[PDB]
């Protein structure tokens, strides 16, 4: 949990003479600091 | 109350029993005098609303209905719950005409004609 999440398909090679070329993706890992919640009360009727 | 004919107020047969279920679901166990288990629970069965205390106060309805020896049975047959407010509604099987034909005829043999159970 260093990162979170990389698409394994977009990590291309090129390779010419002494030079390699590599492209990727990757997700950066975050952390929380903010938490909305909204909540809604409803009646409820109970029959036998 | 007064009958209207200044004389005292006087219920029969099944405004009689009307009158004493009435009496002994409202008044609470305990408190009468000389007897201890005439009454009912439901002024302490005043609890949350689930099913739980529903089921309670029915079993309570149906002890305190039981008690009187004229009511052959009880049972329940709907119940709902409003939020604050419940309702439900009892059935209540009195003894037959023909028993009480012949408990009132075997009765004739003592001459008492009167109730004290």
């Amino acid at each position: 949990n260093e990162i979170q999440d990389f698409p394994a398909e977009d990590v291309q090679v090129i390779v010419e003479g002494n030079e390699a070329r590599i492209s990727m993706t990757v997700y950066p890992i975050r952390s929380f600091k903010k938490i909305s919640v909204s909540l809604v009360y409803k009646q409820q009727t109970l029959q036998a | 109350s007064t009958n209207g004919n200044g004389d005292l107020d006087t219920v029969k047969g099944i405004d009689n029993m009307k009158q004493q279920l009435q009496a002994r679901l409202l008044t609470p166990r305990g408190s009468l005098m000389l007897h201890p288990n005439y009454g009912s629970d439901l002024h302490n069965l005043f609890g949350l609303n689930i099913p739980e205390q529903a089921t309670l106060i029915e079993m309570e309805v149906l002890r305190t209905l039981t008690s009187d020896n004229r009511v052959k049975s009880a049972n329940l047959i709907d119940w709902k719950i409003q939020g604050n407010v419940y309702s439900g509604q009892f059935s209540v099987e009195i003894k037959s005409v023909e028993e009480s034909i012949n408990f009132v005829l075997g009765q004739d043999e003592e001459g008492i004609f009167a109730l004290f159970e």
